[PDB]
């Protein structure tokens, strides 16, 4: 292999000379320790290398190996219920080996090289084998893992092993060519994974919450980003989506936040339930962690680790949900880089390929036909972190123009304990009118139109409420009290959700639409005992409107029943008075 | 000649740059294979050229290069284009070649990509306008034939579904200008730069619907393609639009999906030399970029063909005085400019008409082309509506109980008119159904007010009723 | 009524405006000086150090 | 300044887990320590109070603490611009609850209150509304402790 050595350290960044022959975005080991690097710039005799570790204590002269080799994963079984580094290191066998702090230098495989898997063949000798096509199975905590064909190898059948345990590196089906095909392969994470065809997404991606499955819908294999300043709530957000969505798999990535976080996932989720499967949420889920203190370079390749291992499990069939807790870090990654190759900087210092790169991880997503015929798809969502609040900083401008959903935050709500805190005026999402064949069979055919009702009297509201401040309440008319009031009603009981409450953490499809009838059936009642005479101080103070706040904290299963009364309960009380 | 010299010796890769030491025999904009180890081969431009050394740039990305093993190899000394007539229905990437399976092109001719500026003399004034269906284009912001009109929008409006209506619903009206013979219709093409699949898939179904995949020629340049690709799919668009107008009579209409992603990608380039910046880091040199453009479309004496343009830009915090669009408004001949507000309000399609102008208006109006009432009610309904929106901001502040008469009239306009003239949907409104609207909305108006109209019009059109229009 | 609006809600909204664009000006004008310390300290190079 | 969006606070913002907040109107007034309510906040709380540590009511009695403070600022800033002439009964008791809310609870000065005289302080400031009003708080709790007199005075 190519073999020089440093003749340059500078913070992250280190230069090697006598490497001609390297190439482009190769990993590299750097210094007698063995850190990993990658090649981004050549230059004659030297090459420049960045460092994903500490480069502190390097001394000029220590030899520098080219591996040959871009930077890859290994993607086989026993990934789920794993803890892994920005380079796909398991943390629990870096604790075993260093303690409890992270120390530079240490080699561990990413796929457990010990464990045996129950092996189940399929194919037959002299069939004839492509890429992304199932050669066997092997069991998982309730899934079915497919070991597939690399999407580069084509071949014909040879010999192939009998059903017992084996290894993952074990051979377990050989072609004619001499190729040997075992249950892991290795991809590089810059390269998408090649897929049949691109389809229209009609399904809906279920967050458990009412503010985005009602107002802002976001389809199964859609984008979605959420900006918002510190304390807005998009950790808690995020981590609901992950206790609660409908996704077959979870893949969840920490980029340069707090540790805290991550250790709160870590203890929570091995005592929760799977909502789909029954059993715990750990056996689902896969965290890839980069905390704030790590090396900064490592920020980089976390994402693209998450969204090749993302992209893996598409293409086994299953539906994925990968969240990104914040590519701002990611952004600031790339600026000190950029800075140390002293490049000109575009707006604010970000390198100008800033959207490239952006344009480049969100179009990964989508519903698509795999190799092998089944049907798989990728949603991603990913948080934003304007500096003061500003959302005209490139980041998020890059961000608004590949994105199908905005679910915006404000400070003014989050100050105010008001939670999810959705800005609902600035908030807007394009999978609304491609979901309307769904809603209109699996909840109801009015679904649509109470939706639009409650869109209407949200604006209604919000046009009263600059009167409602620049004259007062006092000289309003009666007929916009009634929509002040009502719309104070839908804020307080239908927007507000507990994200800790026992119960008001999930909320269905249909628990919602019966709040919504119950709240248009009050409505319109009210509106019609105002031509009747009725004062708006007897309708007020009656006490039908304490069983509409309290019905989101129903379960599930007693809601049929709450709502069932309720109904005649309005009926009825509007019907006693004048 | 039939064969070529491999230059060996690069000694920097860096970005979108590459250099070359022993390249003096390379003419300055030829266009070079870049030969890897593997045998892949990439394409490049030279962009410096000097007896020193030669700068290349390269479209395709640069992984996998290193300095020992990779071989430069001319091309052609300049960058040309293999067009004919029988490409429609074809669709290419962003260097032209094929990606429907179909064998390549035979080629007629081949044309150079950068092309020639169009002699003033040789021009003529666009005169026959177009009807695309729309009762705020139609009536107050006329297009025309061979104009170039880009649509200001936004992160969340639907510039796109704007674009395909017009697409959808345009055609001229010789029966109004006398001409009297059918016209044929539109030939399409459609050069798309960072595009999404959500977009893609959109418009590739759309234009499927409607059958106009038989007359459409489709440059397609995603979002997951390379970044430098960007700068050769307009060219390559715009000369295969002009070929078939000046060339075959072909009247064509030519779409741009995004002019900001073409902007972002000149200015990596812009970056990466080293380049006196503008106002916001992007290079000083853009507005001549842009300018040859859009300058190829136009009308030539003595020649049926014509080229249309309908640009699409993105303001990104819905800012008019950002570079892009406000080197874009000193280019072309007008824009039309969508508004969020009237957006929220579900009104669609939300033109926002007072930032809209159409520069070549005055062309295609009048006695004897639309109506002789033109252009009289167009200023007349701009005046009201511009009163209307400053009464606004008076009742934000004093209330609308103080109001005297005049104001409430005016008003009670603007709100009908936004709920009446510009909200259509996807209905395909006439003229003739359009200024019977405008007539109708001004009729609210006390006839004294209405200075901007001569006498002679208010005595045969006013007076009518909205209700006899609109249940 | 109308001196406590103007005094309490129109006065604070224009002077932060007024703050945030003398911030970007300011952010602006120190971007430009370091591209020409950047053309500088280039032109002092190449005049000089070459052979 | 007030300016919130300054580098250094919001830089600091995204890495801590909450902040607390001094204010200058309360520090004009003369309470101390100046501590503002409504922008604070405690990312970890939920995890350290509860049964077994502290006392069991810590969270409601929070929770309701937090409600009353929040609309007796809503009823007292309603008047500065329109005018006194809208205050009901329930309006002037939250705008008392909150006079001594400032007065007594923030208002403590350079003393060295217990935790059990803290819930006991806040007990007592919540007697002055009616059980009806304590919407946050479980009836249990109620039962055993409402009803105490202002011990500061
Ligand atoms: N849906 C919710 N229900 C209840 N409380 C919430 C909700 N969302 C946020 N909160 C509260 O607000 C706090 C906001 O913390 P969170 O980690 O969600 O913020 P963030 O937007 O990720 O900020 P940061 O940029 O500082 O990481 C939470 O710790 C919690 O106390
Ligand atoms: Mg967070």
């Amino acid at each position: 292999m190519i073999q020089g050595v440093i003749q340059k350290i500078a913070g992250p960044a280190v230069i090697a000379k006598g490497m001609l022959g390297a190439r482009m975005y190769d990993i590299c080991k750097v210094g007698e320790e063995g850190l990993v690097g990658e090649i981004i710039r050549l230059d004659g005799d030297t090459a420049f290398v960045q460092v994903y570790e500490d480069t502190s204590g390097l001394k000029v002269g220590e030899p520098v190996v080219s591996t040959g080799l871009p930077l890859a994963v290994e993607l086989g079984p026993g990934m789920l219920n794993g803890i892994y580094d920005g380079i796909q290191r398991p943390l629990e066998r870096i604790r075993e080996k260093t303690g409890i702090y992270i120390t530079r230098g240490v080699v561990v495989h990413a796929l457990d090289r010990e464990k045996k898997w129950a092996w189940t063949p399929m194919v037959k000798p002299g069939d004839e084998v492509r890429g992304g096509m199932v050669l066997g199975t092997v069991p998982e905590f309730g899934f079915t893992h497919k070991i597939l064909v690399p999407p580069d190898v084509r071949g014909r059948v040879k010999e192939v092993k009998p059903a017992g345990e084996y290894t993952v590196e074990e051979p377990v089906v050989v072609l004619e060519d001499g190729t040997e095909l075992k249950m892991y392969h290795t991809w590089p994470v810059r390269r998408a994974r090649p897929v049949q065809r691109k389809l229209d997404p009609n399904t809906p991606f279920l967050t458990g919450m009412r503010i985005l499955d009602v107002l802002f819908p976001v389809a199964m294999g859609g984008t979605a980003a959420i900006p918002g300043p510190f304390g807005s709530g998009k950790t808690v957000t995020q981590q609901s989506l992950a206790k609660w969505s409908n996704a077959d798999v979870v893949v969840y990535v920490g980029c340069g936040e707090r540790g805290n976080e991550m250790t709160d996932v870590l203890v929570e989720f091995p005592e929760l339930t799977d909502p789909k499967t029954g059993g715990p949420l750990m056996h689902r889920t896969v965290l890839i962690a980069n905390t704030s203190n790590m090396p900064v370079a490592a920020r980089e390749a976390s994402i693209y680790v998450g969204v090749t291992i993302a992209e893996y499990f598409r293409d086994q069939g299953f539906s994925v949900a990968l969240m990104a807790d914040s590519t701002s870090r990611w952004a600031e990654a790339l600026r000190e880089i950029s800075s140390r190759l002293e490049e000109m900087p575009a707006e604010e210092g970000y390198p100008p390929y800033l959207a490239a790169r952006l344009a480049a991880f969100y179009e990964r997503a989508g519903k698509v036909i795999t190799l092998g015929g089944e049907e798989g798809a990728v949603t991603i969502v990913g948080a934003v972190s304007p500096p003061g609040g500003d959302m005209s900083e490139p980041v998020t401008q890059s961000t608004l123009r590949i994105v199908g959903a905005f679910w915006r935050l404000d400070a003014s709500l989050a100050f105010r304990r008001h939670f999810p805190a959705i800005n609902w005026n600035g908030s807007y999402s394009l999978f609304t009118s491609a979901l309307d064949p769904w809603y209109r069979e699996n909840v109801a055919e009015d679904y649509p139109e109470l939706r639009d009702a409650i869109s209407e009297l949200l604006q209604r509201e919000a046009g009263l409420q600059e009167i409602v401040q620049l004259v007062g309440p006092d000289a309003l008319q009666d007929a916009e009290r009634l929509v002040i009031e009502v719309g104070r009603i839908i804020r307080e009981d239908f927007l507000q959700q507990n994200a800790y409450h026992e119960v008001d953490a999930y909320c269905s499809m249909k628990k919602a639409y019966g709040i919504m009838k119950m709240i248009l059936a009050f409505y319109k009642e009210a509106e019609a005992a105002i031509k009747r005479g009725v004062s708006i101080d007897e309708i007020l103070q009656l006490p039908v409107l304490e069983r509409i706040g309290r019905a989101r904290y129903v379960s599930e299963e007693e809601f049929p029943a709450y709502f069932e009364e309720a109904m005649k309960e309005i009926q009825g009380a509007f019907k006693a008075l004048a | 000649d039939l064969l070529k010299k491999e230059y060996t010796g690069i000694t920097y890769i860096s970005g979108p740059l590459l250099f070359v030491e022993n390249a003096k025999d390379l003419a300055y904009g030829a266009i070079v294979d870049i030969k890897d180890g593997t045998g892949r081969v990439r394409g490049g431009q030279v962009i410096e050229v000097s007896e020193e050394y030669a700068v290349i740039q390269v479209f395709e990305e640069t992984t996998g290069l290193d300095l020992a093993t990779t071989s430069v190899s001319l091309v052609e000394d300049v960058a040309r284009l293999g067009v004919s007539k029988e490409m429609l229905g074809r669709r290419f990437n962003g260097i032209g070649k094929p990606i429907d399976g179909l064998p390549p092109i035979t080629p007629e001719k081949r044309l150079p990509i950068t092309g020639l500026p169009l002699n003033p003399v040789a021009r003529r004034k666009p005169e026959q306008f177009i009807q695309t269906g729309i009762s705020t284009i139609d009536v107050m912001n006329t297009l025309v034939r061979g104009q170039k009109l880009p649509i200001f929008s936004g992160s969340g409006l639907p510039a796109n579904e704007i674009a395909a209506q017009i697409a959808r619903q345009a055609t001229v009206r010789p029966d109004l200008s006398g001409e009297g013979e059918k016209e044929e219709p539109f030939a399409v093409v459609f050069a798309a730069m960072g595009i999404t699949q959500r977009e893609l898939s959109y418009f590739i179904q759309e234009f499927e619907r409607t059958g106009a995949l038989s007359r459409s020629v489709l440059f397609l340049n995603k979002a997951d393609d390379p970044t430098i690709e960007r700068i050769l799919t307009p060219r390559m668009a715009l000369t295969v639009a002009e070929y078939l107008a000046f060339e075959h009579d072909y009247h064509v209409l030519v779409i741009l999906t995004d002019m900001t992603n073409y902007c972002e990608a000149l200015r990596e380039i812009g970056a990466a030399r080293e380049e006196i910046p503008g106002r916001r880091g992007y290079p000083g040199y853009m507005y001549t970029d842009l300018a040859t453009i859009y300058e190829r479309a136009g009308v030539v004496e003595g020649k049926k063909g014509s080229v249309t343009q309908i640009p699409i830009l993105s303001m990104p915090d819905d800012d008019r005085t950002h570079p892009i669009p406000d080197l874009t408004g000193y280019i072309t001949e007008g824009q039309i400019q969508l508004s969020r507000e009237l957006h929220r309000k579900g009104i669609y399609p939300p033109i926002d008409p007072l930032p809209s102008l159409s520069r070549l208006m005055n062309n295609g109006v009048g006695k004897g082309k639309t109506r002789e009432d033109h252009k009289q009610v167009s200023d007349q309904l701009y005046s009201a509506y511009a009163n209307g929106v400053d009464i606004r901001k008076l009742v934000a502040i004093i209330g609308e109980d103080a109001l005297t008469e005049n104001d409430r009239r005016y008003l009670q306009f603007a709100d009908a008119f936004e709920r009446f003239f510009i909200n259509q949907g996807q209905q395909n409104r006439s003229i003739e159904e359009s200024l019977q609207i405008a007539w109708a909305l001004l009729s609210m108006l006390p006839q004294g007010e209405l200075k901007r109209i001569s006498k002679d019009h208010i005595g045969k059109y006013y007076g009518q009723k909205l209700e006899e229009i609109w249940g | 009524r109308r001196v406590n609006a103007l005094e309490q809600v129109v006065i604070p909204g224009i002077r932060a405006q007024i703050r945030f664009i003398q911030q970007v000006l300011e952010q602006r004008e120190r971007e430009d000086t370091f591209r020409l310390k950047r053309i500088k300290g280039k032109i002092e190079a190449r005049e000089a150090e070459e052979e």
